[PDB]
């Protein structure tokens, strides 16, 4: 499911019962540890399925082969690393909704996430989900290059500071390792 | 309770109030002998250069620039260039069919505006049956803001109206 | 001053670090006498200066990202080369942890061979 | 007691009772500048005359103070005095005692502030995170027996892993079956259903209860794979305990009425609420 | 030499009705002075009444107040000393001699200096 | 209270269906979810607007550029405030830049306010300079979902402190001398220290709703000051002092005015006793350090003999007995024993042998 | 010039090549001197008094010494503090400005408008885990052991 996406951490139970045995599963972002924000536990049943706990006692249940839930999960774990690099290094706000505007119909089971991070003088938006537009990136500057100046270039004291082009960042051939590098092009704000 | 002092105090409303000197700025000179209450350089400039000589209040403007780069401002020529300065010129540029832009004429900044008037409705809107049935949702929605408010609403509606157009 | 537009000053980024860490210590290093009444009051200022110091940190990693953005997208035969003995570390590391488990086991076996005592 | 801080707050009263006069001739020392609106400016002389009420306040202040006095007046301390004149040049360390005050209060915010931490890795810098002597576990296990009305108990029947078994005040008691070093796969039940003294034969496992403590061991179970601190497990663990001595109510029932379902427990902000609305 | 018993409460308790009755009397005595002079400028010959300057009376309270201030600052610093002696350092009041808490004493001051010291050492080292 | 209000399903019922081809690209669920969440996002805000349709501007529903997929809610003609508003709203009309709301915390209850301003005069250095106003956050959590007077209040706090700001654009005359340092930088609280060769003396300046006065507290940042080095021990006093007037060159020029002086009456130890009572098996300090006045303080010595000295010139300074109270030998002040030996030879032995 | 003058690295060699690995080494300097910092402040936090109940002057004489040694240690890091930033000025070959700011475009999608070594390695590597999985699932599998037979596992 994921190989350059965020991998996932195993850690198996080393006292299990007759029937009943729990397995505790972390998403562990690469090279990072201050993004342990999502570390979810699970107990297996025997004749039910299996029940698991990600922070807030969502037990639900499923059958063989249907565990989908899993993406949603790492989605969500993306959007809190995300919240965790912005509190690293000018730290945004917690409006880092698990939904919201139904942005392309977010097809792949319900997975829906979706943070955002102005810095400095920027803007930076991220979304993701199960193949739905999973690496969403949007940053975009105040003064720009193309705009509408007619209506604005009447009043005076040029206004570098509102941010009105959207300017979609295009989050590929970039050089993130394991995704969990868009500090750097963070990084990109005053030096 | 000791208010033995308040009404007697109270009685010297009169412009003859000079004499409250005489009653407590020596034994204050006792205590408090302060020279050092305000050295610093200090002076009293009322006004330089007061006025916008360009627009209505900023706010309207500085609202309206922080909009979508989807929408396109411009301006008409200037019937009401001080006063009104309002008669906005809108062009939706966006994965969306084109259309006639509105009139947009506001009042003042309470807003208690439904500025687009229609100038050019009739042959305008006579064209083509689609784009009829755009003014007919445009309108039908305009009905339904409560209060509508020109700065934002107007604009947003009429994006929304044009993206329902596909039926 | 405050309302100028040009910043006169320099010579940053480095001494700034040793600077900032060392100033807020005052409250604790300083070869003066202590008034034995003190409450509410130096919260305010090493409060300050551990926003400062996270600040200029924040500061000298985003320059330290920048260059390495910069050598990086100038240089990448440097970070293929780091890369590979990254790798080649990473593989070494857990050829040598297979060697010791092996060898657990190895003396594990070895060890309880003949566990039972007899028949 | 420690009601004498309380006499600080009092100190810092009698100052506005000071002041207060003062703002009062202050206001005196001139008259209406330029009103052109309303009178309510010797009101405003009236308002200043207002605080002074609060002078009397500090003689009501008196009313809660004076809880009791303790015995062996003046604390030990003028007892270095005692000494002949030998002993005096001893003020220093006196001075030093509230240094040391100081240091702690200091560390009081610097670790408080060390709570917004920067380590942007915790790997590739090196160990061993398992504990590996057999005697921390009693340690830890001494260390939540400290705390009082609270007992804890472990026998480890399974092997080197730890298991143990704590009571409160109510039938409600939780066993913990985890590893070495910290508090992982525990479970609770009530009133005798799990009774893992000689369940069975032994201390069993049992996994069941009648519906009723089965969201507070998830609960639990969330809180634990949350709490888990890459180091220091004996934080986590008190922490754990901590956590663990808020059911000992089971009273209130805010930010709802106590009818919504079986129970009401969520705490992990330091403080329990109605459930199922977090 | 005050020979007060060293107890600041029933102090302070019996010494609020003076503050009390001293502030009654200032607002009197400057209510008086005002009657008067608002009865000089327009009135008559009608303020014949020797009243006190109100400087004298308005400088007493000020200084019963500072009084009754030092005194409370006074209690304060013998309450805090009281807690922090009973927080760091144990009770022995003729089970130790006095020897051994002077020698403790000394130790403690020592170390404390010692940690002083490497402080300074750690703050230059960085400088 | 279960209303009869229209429904309509005035959601894309049933088109939806179609909603979900408008797409770019095993289970249809995909399409459930979308209601179940987009409550949960879209119905705390109209809320919002019931709230904001009291003060002004109720313009709710915009959308920040799409891209940012959150419900956005703007701020249009904040009302004015009930303080000094006479001149001042002008500044803050003049200086009102873009400004908004957005969710926050774990999106179910938290709002949070971003804020911008125009050319800010006490905007300094070492806080990344930049031409516009940087950012203004605010955060506010409630408990059941009244943020609009938290709100409305740290508005004014912030338009008080502006109001100080705008009034200190000056020159003073050698102040200034003593880089320059404001590097504490205005978010939404004004801090100065530039004093003792270095930063130092950090004041405090802010509104708490809890009451109409100020809050001030002494710093102790700098590396060559003292132990403490604040003022803590006349701070409070000195506080109603800028609560007479907001005029903050009047607190700079007074502080830079009774640092050496305070500086130096507090190197000598006054909180311990000093050992037993030099009388009897009575309690008593050794020195009492007394903020009475602004700066006026009557140092005490054993309960007693309480001699006054304080500052009010440039860069002198006086002492006076304290027993006389502008009262030669009429009475005295039903305290401490007054005249003790001879003070005033012993100050002038070394009070000023070159002055002449 | 720029060498190994102390530093806690793994393999890093420090040469006149890969500023790569010393712009990272730096990074992971400062982060870890900023740990320290916390770290040694949550020391210093439970300095308990000196004058012990029951211990005269046996435990914290000894604790303090330690802290001692950590001071010192952070010390030599600012001293790496230098080492290194002198480098990161030092290699200034190739294009010194580098605008970021035009950069963003080119790490951009579109407008509209040598590794041979590498592979060589990332192949080792995939076998390599290939063949660390496959020695993983044998002892993953019979990890249990004792989970089906608890029953009458003491």
């Amino acid at each position: 499911s994921r190989i350059e996406d965020p991998q996932i951490q195993a850690h198996w139970s080393n006292i299990n019962d007759v029937y009943e045995s729990s397995v505790k599963v972390l998403i562990t972002s690469q090279g990072y540890e201050q993004i342990c924000k999502s570390i979810q536990l699970q107990l297996n049943i025997g004749v039910e399925q299996v029940r698991v706990v990600h922070r807030d006692g969502r037990v639900i249940m499923l059958s063989h082969q249907e565990q989908e839930l899993q993406d949603f999960l790492l989605s969500q774990m993306s959007q809190h690393q995300v919240h965790a690099v912005q509190q690293l290094a000018w730290q945004v706000l917690s409006f880092s909704n698990h939904v919201g505007l139904g942005p392309i119909e977010s097809i792949g089971n319900a997975s829906a996430i979706t943070v955002a991070s102005p810095s400095g003088d920027y803007a930076i938006s991220v979304r993701n989900g199960p193949e739905s537009g999973s690496k969403i990136m949007v940053q975009f500057p105040r003064n720009q290059c193309k705009d509408l100046p007619k209506s604005d270039v009447l009043q005076d004291s040029k206004w570098s500071h509102l941010r009105g082009p959207f300017k979609e960042v295009q989050w590929n051939k970039m050089e993130g390792r394991n995704f969990v590098y868009k500090m750097e092009l963070l990084m990109s704000a005053l030096s | 309770q000791p208010l033995l002092d308040a009404v007697l105090a109270n009685i010297r409303s009169p412009v003859f109030n000079h004499s409250l000197y005489r009653t407590f700025v020596p034994a204050m000179m006792a205590i408090h002998g302060p020279p050092i209450v305000s050295p610093v350089v200090c002076s009293r400039k009322r006004r330089f250069e007061e006025d916008e000589r360009q627009s209505i209040p900023n706010v309207l403007q500085g609202e309206v620039a922080r909009l979508d780069p989807k929408f396109l401002v411009n301006l008409d020529p200037s019937h009401c260039s001080n006063n009104g300065t309002v008669h906005l010129i809108c062009k939706l540029d966006d994965k969306d069919l084109p259309s006639v832009p509105p009139l947009e004429l506001s009042v003042p900044a309470d807003y208690p505006a439904q500025s687009p008037m229609w100038i050019d409705r009739q042959w305008q809107y006579d064209a083509n049956p689609f784009l009829q049935s755009v003014h007919r949702c445009m309108t039908s929605r305009l009905l339904q803001l409560p209060d509508k408010h020109s700065v934002t609403a107007l604009l947003n509606t009429w994006a929304q109206s044009i993206h329902q157009a596909c039926l | 001053a405050a309302p100028g537009a040009p910043r006169p000053s320099n010579s940053t980024l480095v001494d700034e670090l040793e600077s900032s860490f060392e100033a807020c210590f005052a409250s604790l290093v300083s070869q003066d006498y202590v008034n034995g009444t003190d409450q509410e009051e130096i919260r305010t200022g090493v409060d300050q200066c551990i926003q400062k110091f996270l600040d200029i940190a924040r500061q000298t990693e985003c320059f330290f990202l920048q260059k390495r953005l910069q050598l990086s997208v100038q240089k990448p035969d440097q970070v293929i080369k780091e890369d590979v003995s990254e790798l080649r570390s990473e593989l070494q590391r857990k050829d040598a942890l297979v060697q010791k488990h092996l060898t657990k086991l190895r003396h594990w076996q070895q060890v309880l061979e003949d566990i039972n005592v007899q028949h | 007691g420690v009601n004498l801080e309380a006499f600080s707050q009092a100190i810092s009263a009698i100052q506005a009772l000071r002041s207060s006069v003062s703002r009062v001739f202050d206001c005196l020392k001139d008259g209406m500048r330029n009103k052109e609106t309303l009178e309510g400016r010797e009101k405003a002389f009236i308002a200043n005359f207002q605080d002074n009420l609060h002078s009397v306040n500090r003689d009501l202040n008196e009313l809660e103070r004076l809880s009791n006095l303790v015995g062996k007046p003046s604390e030990n301390h003028p007892l270095h005095n005692s000494g002949l004149l030998s002993l005096d040049p001893y003020s220093q360390l006196l001075q030093a005692y509230k240094w040391s005050n100081k240091l702690q209060y200091h560390a009081g915010l610097a670790s408080g502030l060390l709570n917004q931490q920067s380590l942007k890795r915790s790997a590739n810098q090196m160990t061993t995170l398992v504990l590996p002597p057999q005697y921390v576990d009693d340690v830890i296990s001494r260390i939540d027996r400290m705390f009082p009305e609270m007992s804890i108990h472990l026998s480890r029947p399974n092997g080197t892993s730890a298991m143990l078994l704590v009571t409160l005040g109510k039938v409600l008691k939780v066993i913990v079956v985890m590893r070495s070093l910290f508090i992982d796969r525990t479970i609770v039940k009530g009133y005798n259903e799990s009774v893992y003294t000689e369940d069975g034969k032994l201390d069993i496992w049992s996994k069941s209860s009648y519906q009723v403590f089965q969201k507070v061991t998830d609960h639990a179970t969330t809180a634990l794979l949350h709490y888990q601190l890459p180091q220091m497990p004996d934080v986590v663990v008190r922490s754990f305990m901590t956590w663990l001595r808020s059911y000992i109510k089971l009273f209130q029932a805010p930010c709802q009425r106590c009818g919504k379902f079986l129970q009401d427990g969520l705490p992990p902000t330091w403080r329990d609420f109605r459930t199922l609305e977090a | 030499q005050q020979q007060q018993d060293f107890d600041p409460v029933q102090r302070y308790k019996m010494l609020i009705p003076q503050l009390k009755e001293s502030l009654q009397t200032l607002m009197k005595v400057a209510a008086q002075n005002l009657i008067q002079n608002t009865n000089i400028d327009n009135g008559q010959k009608s303020s014949d009444a020797p009243l006190q300057r109100f400087d004298k009376c308005l400088e007493e309270f000020y200084a019963l107040c500072d009084q009754l201030e030092l005194c409370l600052r006074l209690a304060h610093e013998c309450l805090s000393q009281s807690c922090d002696s009973a927080k760091h350092s144990p009770t022995l009041v003729p089970s130790l001699p006095y020897p051994q808490y002077l020698a403790v004493i000394k130790a403690q001051i020592t170390c404390a200096k010692d940690i002083h010291t490497a402080l300074l050492d750690c703050a230059n080292k960085v400088t | 209270s279960p209303v009869m209000a229209l429904l309509l399903q005035q959601f894309k019922d049933n088109i939806q269906d179609l909603m979900s081809y408008t797409k770019t690209g095993c289970a249809f669920n995909k399409v459930l979810a979308h209601f179940v969440a987009m409550c949960d996002t879209n119905m705390p805000f109209v809320g919002l607007r019931l709230e904001l349709s009291n003060l002004e501007i109720p313009h709710q529903g915009v959308q920040v550029e799409g891209d940012g997929f959150n419900h956005a809610i703007r701020l249009l003609k904040i009302p004015p405030c009930k303080g000094i508003s006479e001149e001042t709203q002008k500044a803050l009309d003049r200086s009102l830049l873009d400004c908004t709301f957005r969710l926050q915390g774990r999106n179910n209850r938290t709002w949070v306010a971003e804020l911008v301003f125009a050319n800010c005069p006490l905007n300094g250095t070492s806080t990344r300079e930049q031409g516009p106003s940087r950012h203004v956050y605010l955060t506010y959590e409630n408990l059941l979902s009244k943020v609009v007077e938290m709100f409305l209040n740290d508005w004014s706090s912030i338009a008080r402190l502006y109001e100080c700001v705008l009034e200190f654009a000056r020159s003073l005359p050698e102040i200034p001398a003593h880089i320059f340092s404001e590097v504490r930088v205005y978010n939404y609280r004004k801090l100065i220290l530039c004093y003792g060769t270095t930063k130092g003396s950090s004041i405090s300046i802010q509104w708490n709703s809890i009451h109409q006065k100020f809050h001030i507290a002494l710093g102790t940042v700098g590396p060559n000051s003292g132990c403490s080095n604040c003022h803590n021990t006349i701070l409070h006093q000195l506080q109603e002092m800028f609560n007479k007037t907001p005029n903050v060159v009047q607190l700079l020029q007074v502080l830079f005015d009774t640092q050496a002086p305070l500086n130096a009456i507090n190197k000598l130890p006054t909180v311990p006793m000093l050992g037993l009572t030099q009388r009897t098996n009575t309690a008593y300090q050794c020195f009492s350090i007394l903020p009475q006045s602004s700066t006026h303080i009557r140092l005490a010595f054993r309960n007693m003999y309480c001699i006054d000295i304080y500052c009010r010139s440039r860069g002198v300074v006086a002492i006076r007995d304290g027993a006389y109270s502008l009262f030669d030998n009429s009475k005295l002040v039903e305290g401490f024993y007054p005249a003790p030996g001879l003070k005033t030879f012993l100050n002038m032995f070394v009070d000023s042998n070159q002055d002449a | 010039a720029s060498g190994p003058f102390g530093g806690p690295q793994a393999q890093q060699a420090a040469r006149e090549v890969n500023t790569a690995t010393l712009c990272r080494i730096g990074q992971e300097t400062v982060q870890d001197i900023v740990y320290r910092t916390m770290e040694i402040f949550q020391l210093l936090r439970n300095m308990q008094l000196p004058n012990g109940v029951t211990y005269h002057t046996g435990t914290y004489q000894d604790r303090l010494t330690k802290l001692q040694d950590h001071l010192r240690q952070l010390s030599i890091l600012f001293r790496k503090l230098r080492l290194v930033y002198d480098k990161c000025n030092e290699n200034c070959g190739g294009m010194d400005p580098i605008p970021v700011e035009q950069l963003i475009p080119y790490v951009d999608e579109d407008g509209s408008k040598e590794r041979r070594e590498i592979v060589e390695v990332n192949k080792k590597l995939k076998q390599k885990n290939q063949q660390l999985k496959q020695i993983m699932d044998q002892l993953r599998n019979l990890i249990w052991d004792i989970n089906a037979m608890l029953a009458m596992r003491n």
